[PDB]
């Protein structure tokens, strides 16, 4: 019967103020909750606890920007001057006391996005497949693409200069640590298609521009 | 100050397997101990909890009586006794701290329970091409399940360091990348090593990387 409310996802311009809404329900109006923030490849960090009353202690760590607000059962999570490293999953959590029982509901998280950003081309490295894959008698081609914003990127693949789509499995774009996008691409060829052909190429586009690579037997 | 995790791995539904929590930075008996897991698709959810004295203990409906918690106060861990595991217990599992608040988390361990078998990686070096600044790096491809870990030198190397999240392939499988970005004069004074670690499979490589 406890439930913890939230949106799924918004998006703010950067340098704007943000708020992110959790909801309780009517029967527990009164509750006190807390916020987590959920970054990639990281433990979620505990932002601040909130109390009914309107008083908050902020957690070790978190930036002077972090506010929090109570308003019936709404409670807020405001974030004035939004900066790039903002961008993570908001969970709201709630906790109760039924019998001696401990109850502790998380919400469903809220995807915060930052837009405004400056626009970055991606980096891209190729690598031919190794000598050592060769003898197994396998053949990948590893596209490495990262350092691109916003992350939205298209990987097109050839052989001499005419377009591969047969063996290739490509990498949703994740945030780096540094708030950039990475992505990944893979051909799977076998050694004789990847001897027979002069050479073979990763081509990524990004906001209407193209990075290429070249890769060749030898 | 920090938390750390360990016992997590793959295992066939039905059977048991036993997760550790190793503290540091504070003190023992300040907190109780928490297990917070959040499963593939859905949020976080409460697992069970133990007092700073073991004097109560607390255990989610979902996993009523198939789960054992207790606390250690000599070496500062916590412990997690899953048996009768369900695919459903399926998810990354972390511990935490609390005194009101869960105010400090752990990295977090993936379990898995699953009838899937275990494969182990074959690992090869991604070689530098023939200036100024080169690429060189690992393939650590065709895995289940995760997680992999990659280092290099035996951790001695971290600058430039970047491993790829894995792509999950249409066989079911995992492949993932991990490259490091050096300058072109390294390449004759440093010994280049990609550490491969996958505790499924029992799969544990350090392979040379050379041009």
């Amino acid at each position: 019967q406890l439930v913890l409310t939230q949106s799924s996802s918004a998006s703010f311009s950067l340098g704007a103020s943000a708020k992110l809404t959790c909801t309780l329900s009517s029967q527990h109006s009164t509750y006190t909750i807390e916020w987590y923030q959920q970054q990639p490849l990281k433990p979620p960090k505990f932002v601040m606890e909130l109390r009914k009353d309107g008083s908050h202690n902020t957690g070790d760590g978190i930036p002077d920007r972090f506010s929090g607000s109570s308003s019936g059962a709404d409670r807020y999570l405001s974030i004035s001057n939004i900066q790039p490293e903002d961008e993570a999953i908001y969970i709201c959590g709630v906790g109760d006391t039924i019998k001696e029982q401990f109850v502790y509901v998380f919400g469903g998280g809220t995807k915060v996005t930052v837009l405004g950003q400056p626009k970055a081309a991606p980096s891209v490295t190729l690598f031919p497949p190794s000598s050592e894959e060769l003898q197994a008698n396998k053949a990948t081609l590893v596209c490495l693409i990262s350092d691109f914003y916003p992350g939205a990127v298209t990987v097109a693949w050839k052989a001499d200069s005419s377009p591969v789509k047969a063996g290739v499995e490509t990498t949703t774009p994740s945030k780096q640590s540094n708030n950039k996008y990475a992505a990944s691409s893979y051909l799977s060829l076998t050694p004789e298609q990847w001897k027979s052909h002069r050479s073979y190429s990763c081509q990524v586009t990004h906001e209407g521009s193209t990075v290429e690579k070249t890769v060749a037997p030898t | 100050v920090q938390l750390v995790e360990s016992g997590g791995g793959l295992v066939q539904p039905g059977r048991a397997l036993r997760l550790s929590c190793a503290a540091s930075g504070f003190t023992f008996d300040d907190y109780a101990m928490h297990w917070v897991r959040q499963a593939p698709g859905k949020g976080l959810e409460w697992v069970s909890g133990i007092s700073w004295n073991s004097g109560s203990r607390g255990y989610a409906d979902s996993v009523k009586g198939r789960f054992t918690i207790s606390r250690d106060n000599a070496k500062k861990s916590q412990y997690l006794q899953m048996n009768s595991l369900r695919v459903e217990d399926t998810a990354f599992y972390y511990c935490a701290r609390m005194n009101g608040t869960f105010d400090y988390w752990g990295q977090g361990t993936l379990v898995t329970v699953s009838l899937a078998s275990t494969k182990g990686p074959s690992v090869f070096p991604l070689a530098p091409s023939s200036g100024g600044t080169a690429a060189l790096g690992c393939l650590v491809k065709d895995y289940f399940p995760e997680p992999v870990t990659v280092s290099w030198n035996s951790g001695a190397l971290t600058s430039g360091v970047h491993t790829f999240p894995a792509v999950l392939q249409s066989s079911g499988l995992y492949s993932l990348s991990s490259v490091v970005t050096v300058p072109s004069s390294s390449l004759g004074t440093q010994t280049y090593i990609c550490n491969v670690n996958h505790k499924p499979s029992n799969t544990k490589v350090d392979k040379r990387v050379e041009p």
